[PDB]
């Protein structure tokens, strides 16, 4: 999940 | 089907400055027993994710994929990518590992490690050849986006029609960016016959560093089965994404 | 220092006829978790011995020095199996193809524990060559590529002698890149084209890489749950990489 | 050992 975060801000 | 990436519209020279232009941030390390030498190299590599994340963005074409292909792209390459960046600044220092400007290690400093002398061989190896081939920045910097863009490619969790549409599309930022390394290579004088055998010699080294990245996630994870390596969430979540 | 090898005298040409000539003879197989492993693992005993002589054909691995040899063999023996193993399932999509007469399918492999997600790898490394109209001379070129390329940083030895071996090998391996690139413009490939076949066709040696390391996992672990009671070679083999 | 024996045969 946190990729995702950092991957979409 | 999308439009085509305006990734695919740029010339060599074009590629060249933008992959220049994303790298991350240099970034310096914060006795060692076991778990002090692993407590460095792994904070080290947590911080280093964070910035890759921001570096991958900026790679032309990887923007374009689903967000979903672009988190099976970093999870399959991160290790090998922080491998390349380490043999590149390494080159420099026969014997020795850089894994900062002030965190310089000893090739026998990695017996301080259970496992780690036969990994720190081999990144040293890796760090031979490239100074052997005269391993150039620019070269380097296409060979980690080819990194990024195919590792992942062929484990893709779909056989929809939106996956071989994303697949064609980083073949052919793939095929930009061997464009480009012979671009570079043509510039450079070389013949054509030694163009078509530097870009071969590059990509076999990429077959190493596979090799490099699965024996480091193993030894990754046995060390946090022993409990040495640090509660890093961004670090730790990638290495689950490969057990 | 040794005289330049003859292997480095070859054309395109005697290159893909000396590597054509060297494959390997055609083997034929002879499920339960323990049965299923039982024929690919025979499978596997067997094609090694053959491995053994074909590696002796490709030019200039003979010239090495035996325990160079044995380096070079330990190292890819398995992705050596499995890329042969791709080619053979090129035309058998969702199957592997381990002999003429032994296709697997996707869900058979699934039968044995951990082994689906390496039939998965496999059976994509099969789609991709299959999209690219892999060639059976740009195939042999590869299989030799995998003999000399992996484990060639992996000597561990900085002698003179390592030096002058893996200079050799560096000078079969673009002796081997010179004769794709030949086998690409005789097949009227533009000059673009040729160079970046090139690139796609050595990428996907990372991947196979990769299905090696996780295959050798995998084997270790069936040998530690006596699941097969590994033969001899294959046996010997394994125990290179722990 | 068989290695050697057939890398010699
Ligand atoms: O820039 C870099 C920063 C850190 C590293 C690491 C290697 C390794 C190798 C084995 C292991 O268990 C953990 C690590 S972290 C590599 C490059
Ligand atoms: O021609 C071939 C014969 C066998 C194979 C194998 C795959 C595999 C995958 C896992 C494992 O534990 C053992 C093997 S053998 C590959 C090619």
């Amino acid at each position: 999940k946190i990729l995702h975060r950092l991957l979409q801000d | 089907s999308k439009k085509n990436s305006l990734a695919l519209s740029l010339t060599a020279d074009q590629m060249v400055s933008a992959l220049l232009d994303a790298e991350p941030p240099i970034l310096y390390s914060e006795p060692f027993s076991e778990a002090s030498m692993m407590g460095l190299l792994t904070n080290l590599a947590d911080r280093e994710l964070v910035h890759m994340i921001n570096w991958a963005k900026r790679v032309p074409g990887f923007v374009d994929l689903t967000l979903h292909d672009q988190v099976h792209l970093l999870e399959c390459a991160w290790l090998e990518i922080l491998m390349i960046g380490l043999v590149w600044r390494s080159m420099e220092h026969p014997g020795k590992l850089l894994f900062a400007p002030n965190l310089l290690l000893d090739r026998n400093q990695g017996k301080c490690v259970e496992g780690m002398v036969e990994i720190f061989d081999m990144l040293l190896a890796t760090s031979s050849r490239f100074r052997m081939m005269n391993l150039q920045g620019e070269e380097f910097v296409c060979l980690k986006s080819i990194i990024l863009l195919n590792s992942g490619v062929y484990t893709f969790l779909s056989s929809t029609l939106k996956s071989l549409e994303e697949k064609d599309h980083i073949h052919r930022v793939l095929d930009k960016i061997t464009d480009t390394l012979i671009h570079l290579m043509a510039k450079a004088g070389l013949t054509l016959q030694q163009q078509h055998q530097r870009l071969a010699q590059l990509l076999l080294i990429l077959s190493h560093i596979r090799h490099m990245s699965n024996k480091g996630m193993e030894h990754l994870y046995s060390m946090k089965c022993k409990n040495v390596v640090p509660l890093y969430d961004l670090l730790l979540e990638m290495l689950d994404a490969h057990r």
